[PDB]
């Protein structure tokens, strides 16, 4: 079955860049809708980005639009979150998430969750 | 009124309107006949060939007893993104197919909001969405906002 493996987190200075990764390790990303969420310290988990199953739409929360980029390398089973101009406020645990799509049976898949600390 | 429906590929069936004589009744009969939802039926008056307008009396668009319409079925199931505002007021996109049920949308929202599906309900333009019906029956569009509310107990 599918597992989602997250990489790329770590420590960055304010104004820096990071590329988070979400590898599809069980099956491929085919036909799955993929999102990144983050959870800032002591906060609800909030939505960040979205790439659709055909890879041809992207959506972003207002707090990250213009600075973050979601994308997929489909040949290599990868979904990325490109974060630039990181602010300390982007400190959070980042999660990627995948959804099946009708008429497939609905299932949710979740990465493990990686720390991003942005320091000034 | 008995109208002829002519599917483009070629085959013909017949429907009877006896209730309202609207585009709705017509499409309802076609659903009974060939099992496709109203939103998937692209209909045209023959012989002009123009589209039938939803929300217009059939007798207004030149359709009478014994006339024939042309039917194309467009399974309208290309994915699109909609907005769901949740019960805390926050909005995010969700990929859907107009062919999926409201129930299936509630499953997607349940999985991401952490609330059992029977503990909340959804609305579009203030109309409460019924679990068994497809999203396309409600006229959802790219970036429409379905509202989520809790069935607080």
């Amino acid at each position: 079955q599918l597992q989602l493996v997250e990489t790329g987190g770590g420590l960055v200075q304010a104004g820096g860049s990071l590329r988070l990764s979400c590898a599809a390790s069980g099956r491929t990303f085919a036909g799955l809708s993929v999102k990144w969420f983050r959870q800032p310290p002591g906060a609800e988990r909030e939505w960040v980005a979205h790439i659709t199953s055909t890879g041809s739409s992207t959506h972003y929360a207002d707090s990250v639009k213009g600075r973050f980029t979601i994308s997929r390398d489909y040949d290599r089973n990868m979904v990325y979150l490109q974060m630039s101009s990181l602010k300390p406020e982007d400190t959070a645990v980042y999660y990627c998430h995948a959804s099946t799509l009708w008429p497939e049976k609905h299932q949710d898949y979740w990465g493990q969750g990686i720390q991003v600390t942005v320091s000034s | 009124w008995d109208l002829t429906v002519k599917m483009l590929a070629g085959n013909e069936f017949q429907v009877s309107l006896s209730s309202s004589m609207s585009v709705s009744e017509l499409k309802a009969q076609i659903t009974q006949k060939i099992g496709v939802h109203a939103f998937q039926q692209r209909l045209a008056v023959h012989p002009s060939g123009v589209a039938l307008q939803d929300r217009v009396p059939l007798a207004s668009q030149g359709l009478g007893p014994g006339s024939t319409v042309l039917l194309v079925v467009d399974k309208s199931d290309e994915p699109l993104s909609i907005l769901v505002r949740n019960n805390k007021g926050r909005s995010s996109t969700y990929e859907v197919r107009l062919t999926q049920t409201v129930a299936h949308l509630k499953q997607q929202v349940s999985g991401l909001e952490g609330v059992q599906d029977d503990l909340f309900w959804l609305t579009f333009e203030g109309k409460p969405l019924e679990d068994q019906l497809p999203l396309g029956e409600y006229g959802l569009k790219p970036l429409s906002t379905v509202f989520m509310n809790l069935r607080l107990r």
